[PDB]
RNA sequence: ACGGAAGGGCACCACCAGGAGUGGAGCCUGCGGCUUAAUUUGACCAACACGGGGAAACUCACCAGGUCCAGACACAAUAAGGAUUGACAGAUUGAGAGCUCUUUCUUGAUUUUGUGGGUGGUGGUGCAUGGCCGUUCUUAGUUGGUGGAGUGAUUUGUCUGCUUAAUUGCGAUAACGAACGAGACCUUAACCUACUAAAUAGGGUUGCUGGCACUUGCCGGUUGACUCUUCUUAGAGGGACUAUCGGUUUCAAGCCGAUGGAAGUUUGAGGCAAUAACAGGUCUGUGAUGCCCUUAGACGUUCUGGGCCGCACGCGCGCUACACUGACGGAGCCAGCGAGUACAACCUUGGCCGAGAGGUCUGGGUAAUCUUGUGAAACUCCGUCGUGCUGGGGAUAGAGCAUUGUAAUUAUUGCUCUUCAACGAGGAAUUCCUAGUAAGCGCAAGUCAUCAGCUUGCGUUGAUUACGUCCCUGCCCUUUGUACACACC
């Protein structure tokens, strides 16, 4: 027993917030000592466990396996 | 849904070992009753089976009552890659 | 749909606290003993649940 | 050794009657044959479980109303009892729809 | 069907005799209107204290906004040099939302985006529908089989009379026998010194104790002992069927009167309740449901906040009153239906404290055990007030103390003080009602966390006036007239 006007909007968009496809992501974490030994790059997380690399911001380095757990300067 | 792959394993492993399942309606409940999962990805998880038929779902006063199909019973065999001779208990036949 | 924002406010009491078990209603809905159904749904079901007019 | 007396006591409970007084009836033929003492098959008040409801499920139309109702009787019994004969006197002669509760009064 | 046509009967949703009122007042509550962003909506005798609709969050339907996808499955497409997801901190956001952004990390084939396809919807459509109840219609009316009458539409049976509440019977009969409805039937209320029994109900005797009178009498207490079942329970049953009698009646159907009785209105009150039908209401109860609409910045779902409760006005249920049959103090001190804590958290006794609401600590109770003998109100008795808008009336108004609640502001509710308004028995009209009745009086239950003025039920104090009639408003059937048949709107 009604008819809907339409859905007008004062709002012009909000869109998915797309992830970002990086490409090889690894060489940016890693290091290679020609043809031997390989560091790691800007830290390793503690809180998680070895192999997983951190976040480089600023004035604090982020985790992100927990996420919440580890965002510590240094 | 998008479900933690061990997750949606533990929910068949359950379904097979007992063959049937309910999982009341009640979303947005943090825990599924005696299966320590989500009720909401249970629920979903039951339809896809129902979608592809291995599943027939009889919903009563809320409740999702669950069977399991004898096709469905060895498609879930060949994703938990359990050896073919085993049934769920369903099958084995309860004689009183 | 933040895990601590959706479904966030709380049901303890109240009107929604508490649902139909027969259509998840929550107008008319009857709490006496238990029943926790609704008005219609209790006129029907009541002569298997052994209700049966008498006065 | 279990001479001990043991003061069981019963209590029934039915929606309906005839199965209830005539499972009484039986729980007294066998305390009876069995020679045992015995409080007799008490009254109770039967609870009278009443619901009133609108019959239409939309309110309109004149206000009409009706009540829904049980009716429950408990008539619990009680003997001055020995175990074995008594406690198999409890897991016999029950019918659908009478339920049948023990005590012991230990 | 209708008739301001006739006839014979009915009904306190009609009247008579009246009782109580409503309509005047303030409050509450629901409509309309207005307003608003929204004041979400559906009913207009049978809508309006209805949708159990007593909405602070939810309920949710509307509004300002933010999330998320609860888009199965099929295919294609990308794509493991990552489909994608999640994310601290800040900007930004009401937010301590990785909503969006800055960055960087984390995550791995469940995904993502296109095509179908499907779900979801308090979206629309009760004039697509089921179910549901309401109403026609609390009255007594329906229907078929042969049979007769008619060419047939149909009719007779279903009726001239009398009788009943009844199409209930006596009967008369082109009708005969049958079915539904009414009754019969079930629940409840009453009566059972008859039965069966009972520390979860009572009583007597008798112990042990308290007080008094002292004569051995009373009133008390007491999980002591014995015994009993009238009272209380609930099973079996008994009891009334108009019994007996007197009237009246083609003496039949029955109606009236008295006695006996518990009960002599169908014993009272109820529950089910026929055919046919309504464009009655309900998609807003449903995972009852067709169709249509929408299906990603959504009409899905969720989160925050607003409203549904706003105000120039009118209308319907109700509440408190207008005081002396009163108000306020004391004192007396009687109920009946209920309900009550579990996977949680109710009923709460008692002992504390506080003026109060209240909080407090231990209790009992999953229930004839405890709340409980719900020690309720009106009422009863003794006082104060004294005809004064007064100590009537208690709205509207400030402040405080608490309580439920995540959240009481737009005052949830309670209590304390103060303010004391409107109001002088209420126009035309109109409602309900004939015995445990109306009216007054509360209590329990639903809603409930907190909330009632509502509502179901319960009991208490308990009447004036009929025990009749079609005059108004309708109803039954018969006869009659009609240009009506969407039927006198
Ligand atoms: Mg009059
Ligand atoms: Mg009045
Ligand atoms: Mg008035
Ligand atoms: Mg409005
Ligand atoms: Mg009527
Ligand atoms: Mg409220
Ligand atoms: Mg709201
Ligand atoms: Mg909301
Ligand atoms: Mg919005
Ligand atoms: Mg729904
Ligand atoms: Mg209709
Ligand atoms: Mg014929
Ligand atoms: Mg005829
Ligand atoms: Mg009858
Ligand atoms: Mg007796
Ligand atoms: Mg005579
Ligand atoms: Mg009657
Ligand atoms: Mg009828
Ligand atoms: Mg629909
Ligand atoms: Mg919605
Ligand atoms: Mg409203
Ligand atoms: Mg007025
Ligand atoms: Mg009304
Ligand atoms: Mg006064
Ligand atoms: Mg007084
Ligand atoms: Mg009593
Ligand atoms: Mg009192
Ligand atoms: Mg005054
Ligand atoms: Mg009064
Ligand atoms: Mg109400
Ligand atoms: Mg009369
Ligand atoms: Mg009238
Ligand atoms: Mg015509
Ligand atoms: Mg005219
Ligand atoms: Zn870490």
């Amino acid at each position: 027993g009604k008819k809907r006007k339409k859905k007008v909007y004062t709002t012009p968009k909000k869109i998915r917030h797309k992830h970002k496809k990086v490409k090889l992501a690894v060489l940016n974490y890693y290091k290679v000592d020609d043809e031997g030994k390989v560091a790691k790059l800007r830290k390793e997380c503690p809180n998680c466990g070895p192999g997983i690399f951190l976040a480089n911001h600023g004035d604090r380095f982020y985790c992100g396996k927990c996420h919440s757990t580890f965002a510590t300067q240094k | 849904m998008l479900i933690p792959k061990e997750d949606r394993k533990k929910i068949y492993q359950h379904l097979f070992q007992e063959g049937v399942l309910v999982a009341k309606k009640d979303f947005n409940q943090p825990k599924h009753e005696e299966i320590d999962t989500k009720n909401l990805f249970v629920i979903k998880a039951l339809q896809s089976l129902t979608s592809k038929g291995f599943v027939k779902t009889q919903f009563s006063w809320q409740y999702y009552y669950y069977t399991l199909t004898e096709e469905g019973v060895v498609y879930l065999r060949e994703y938990l890659n359990l050896p073919e001779h085993i049934f769920p208990a369903t099958y084995l036949a309860g004689q009183s | 749909a933040h895990e601590n924002v959706w479904y966030s406010h709380p049901r303890k009491f109240g009107k929604g606290s508490r649902q139909c078990r027969i259509s998840g209603s929550h107008s008319g809905l009857i709490r006496k003993y238990g029943l926790n159904i609704d008005r219609q749904s209790f006129r029907e079901k009541a002569n298997d649940i052994g209700f049966y007019k008498y006065r | 050794q279990e001479v001990v007396i043991h003061k069981i006591r019963i209590n029934l409970t039915s929606t309906k009657v005839k199965q209830l007084e005539n499972v009484s009836a039986n729980i007294i033929k066998n305390a009876e044959t069995f020679k045992l003492v015995k409080k007799g098959p008490v009254r109770l008040p039967t609870k009278v479980l009443k619901i009133s409801t609108r019959k239409t499920p939309n309110g309109e139309g004149s206000k009409t109303w009706d009540t829904y109702e049980m009716r429950i009787h408990k008539r619990y019994i009680d003997l001055e009892a020995p175990a074995h004969i008594v406690k198999r006197i409890t897991q016999i002669t029950i019918e659908p729809g009478v339920d049948v509760e023990v005590i012991i009064a230990a």
